[PDB]
């Protein structure tokens, strides 16, 4: 769970859609925006900042 | 589009911008008749958080030049009635990456909105031919989009070279277009938009659909596109076009 959902790097992937998403950055302890390509993403990838915050707040 | 330049107003009147609810521009598409668009299947897949396959969640902008000017004269806004993804689409290999989108009401043809021609089923876009990719996607991998539609001139790459450059990844539904020297390519935000090819009468035909890539604009890593000719009959079966 936490390793994948909160600690993984953001993954844009190979597909060329521009899906605005959020990921948790444990070095900053905040959720930040990134653009997901749409395919084969990892779990640190949230539709809204609030979900990212709920999922990961406090993680180191 | 990495390495492109601003499109002229009216230059690609078939280019369409697709916006998902609360999310702005996600994918391009191409107008092929008053009622239908071609786009990429991987744009319209439901996930854990949002129903991208649900046609009510999208708005298409036709006749758009600048994403910051969506109420400019000649911009037409449309809801979608239907999204038809290719029944063989694989969301893991990206094989058969093509979708048909039905507009909720017809587009009105104008100096800014006009369909692209579709190639017949037996047509071959030859290796080396210069063609155009267009879109509002990133101007660098991991970088920011373009307000003004970008155009980039790229070249059809030999299928064998394509397969060797991207091993275990290319199927016969796919075509590599770009430059082995890199520098010009489609990128995130361009998916679903058309390749535009000038044909023997000077009219423009769609050569394929922006699909995927390993990064963008890298050496020996050209963009990969869904072929159009082999889907001609499927498009006719589904749309009458
Ligand atoms: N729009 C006309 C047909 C003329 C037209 O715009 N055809 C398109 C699709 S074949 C075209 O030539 N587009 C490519 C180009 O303008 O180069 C109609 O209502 O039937």
């Amino acid at each position: 769970q936490t390793e994948d959902y909160c600690l993984a790097s953001n993954k844009v992937g190979r597909c060329r859609g521009s899906f605005p998403r959020w990921y948790y950055d444990p070095t900053e302890q905040i959720c930040k925006s990134f653009v997901y390509g749409g395919c084969l993403g990892n779990k640190n990838n949230y539709l809204r900042e609030e979900e990212c915050i709920l999922a990961c707040r406090g993680v180191q | 589009v990495v390495g492109g330049t601003d499109a002229d107003e009216g230059e690609w009147p078939w280019q369409v911008s697709l916006h998902a609810l609360g999310q702005g521009h996600i994918c391009g598409a191409s107008l092929i008749s008053p009622n239908w668009l071609v786009s990429a299947a991987h744009c319209y897949i439901d996930d854990r958080g949002f129903r991208y396959s649900d046609p009510t969640q999208w708005t298409a902008f036709l006749g758009l030049h600048d994403q910051s000017q969506r109420s400019a004269p000649g911009v037409q806004e449309r809801r979608l009635k239907r999204i038809i993804s290719h029944p063989f689409f694989n969301d893991f290999t990206f094989d058969y990456d093509i979708a048909l989108l039905e507009l909720e009401k017809p587009a009105e043809y104008s100096s800014m909105v006009r369909p692209i021609c579709l190639p017949d089923a037996s047509h071959v876009f030859p290796a080396g031919k210069a063609i155009w990719v267009t879109g509002w996607g990133h101007t660098q991998y991991g970088g920011t989009g373009a307000l003004i539609l970008q155009k980039g001139e790229i070249r059809v790459i030999q299928q064998t070279t394509c397969e060797n450059l991207l091993p275990q990844q290319i199927t016969p539904r796919m075509m590599c277009v770009g430059f082995l020297s890199g520098g010009v390519d489609s990128c995130q935000g361009d998916s679903g938009g058309p390749l535009s090819s000038v044909e023997a009468d000077g009219r423009i035909f769609q050569a394929g659909v922006v699909s995927w890539g390993d990064g963008c604009a890298q050496r020996n890593k050209p963009g990969v596109y869904t072929r159009l000719p082999l889907f001609r009959d499927w498009i006719k079966e589904n749309t009458g076009v």
